C-alpha cells in the first residue's frame, strides 16, 4: 500500500500556538494565538504537501495556488480530528497549549463558528472514521477548492484530484460509505467559508482590536481570501448543495 | 512575496 505509506510517513506532528495560558482569556490574546498558530502550521502544511504523491505533476504556480486556498479547511478538518481523538470531541484541541471550552468560544467571539467545528470533530465519531480515512480524506481537501476560470494547467490537476478520490474510495455499505465520507468533505466548505469571512474582516480592522496578524497571514488573507469571498476562487463539491 | 519565499525554502 504504497499510496496510504507516504500519507503516513508524511503527516505532520504536533504544533504549538505559543500562548500564554496565564494571562486572562480576552479577544485579543486568542485570536492573536490562534494568527500565530495559523503562521506555524502554514509551515507544516506547506512541507507535507510538497511531499505528497503527484504533487510536483502539478505547475508550480498551481502548487502555490492550491495551499493557499485550501488551508483553512486543511487546518480546520486536522484540528477536528486532533479534537476527536484527545478529548472525545469535548472541546477545541487547536494545540497543546490553545484548547478551547465553552467560555474561550464565546470570549473569541467565534462562538458559531466554533459549534460548527465542534460537531465536525464529533462526526469522526459518529461516523467511526478511521486514521486511514482520515488522511486521505485531508488530502483530498488540498484539491478542493480552485478558480472558477482556472488552474494554470487544469488538466494536471484535474488528474491528479481524481487519483486521490480513487485512492479513497479504495480504502473504503461501500456507496453508503462513500457517500458518508464526501458528505462529511462537503460539510467542511461552509466552515472554511465562515472562518474565511471571520478573518478577513479581523484583518481589517485589527489595528482597532489590538489582534496581531503574523506576516504570511495577513498577506494570504489580503490577497488569496478576497478572490473566494468575491466568488473567484469556489470549492469543488460532490453533492449539489 | 511571504508565502512564496517560504514555498521556495522548503
Ligand atoms: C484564521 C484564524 C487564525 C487561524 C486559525 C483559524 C481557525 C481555524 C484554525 C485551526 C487550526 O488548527 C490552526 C489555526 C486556524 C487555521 C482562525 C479563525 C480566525 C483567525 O484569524
Amino acid at each position: 500500500p504504497i499510496f496510504l505509506n507516504v500519507l503516513e510517513a508524511i503527516e505532520p506532528g504536533v504544533v504549538c500556538a505559543g500562548h500564554d495560558n496565564n494571562q486572562p482569556d480576552s479577544f485579543a490574546a486568542l485570536l492573536s494565538s490562534l494568527n500565530e498558530l495559523g503562521e506555524r502550521q502554514l509551515v507544516h502544511v506547506v512541507k507535507w504537501a510538497k511531499a505528497l504523491p503527484g504533487f510536483r505533476n502539478l505547475h508550480v504556480d498551481d502548487q502555490m495556488a492550491v495551499i493557499q486556498y485550501s488551508w483553512m479547511g486543511l487546518m480546520v478538518f486536522a484540528m477536528g480530528w486532533r479534537s476527536f481523538t484527545n478529548v472525545n470531541s469535548r472541546m477545541l484541541y487547536f494545540a497543546p497549549d490553545l484548547v478551547f471550552n465553552e467560555y474561550r468560544m464565546h470570549k473569541s467571539r467565534m462562538y458559531s463558528q466554533c459549534v460548527r467545528m465542534r460537531h465536525l470533530s464529533q462526526e469522526f465519531g459518529w461516523l467511526q472514521i478511521t486514521p486511514q480515512e482520515f488522511l486521505c480524506m485531508k488530502a483530498l481537501l488540498l484539491f478542493s477548492i480552485i478558480p472558477v476560470d482556472g488552474l494554470k494547467n487544469q488538466k494536471f490537476f484535474d488528474e491528479l484530484r481524481m487519483n486521490y478520490i480513487k485512492e479513497l474510495d479504495r480504502i473504503i455499505s461501500c456507496s453508503r460509505r462513500f457517500y458518508q465520507l464526501t458528505k462529511l468533505l462537503d460539510s467542511v466548505q461552509p466552515i472554511a467559508r465562515e472562518l474565511h469571512q471571520f478573518t478577513f474582516d479581523l484583518l481589517i480592522k485589527s489595528h482597532m482590536v489590538s489582534v496581531d496578524f503574523p506576516e504570511m497571514m495577513a498577506e494570504i488573507i489580503s490577497v488569496q481570501v478576497p478572490k473566494i469571498l468575491s466568488g473567484k476562487v469556489k470549492p469543488i463539491y460532490f453533492h449539489t448543495q | 512575496g511571504a508565502f512564496q519565499n517560504l514555498f521556495q525554502s522548503v
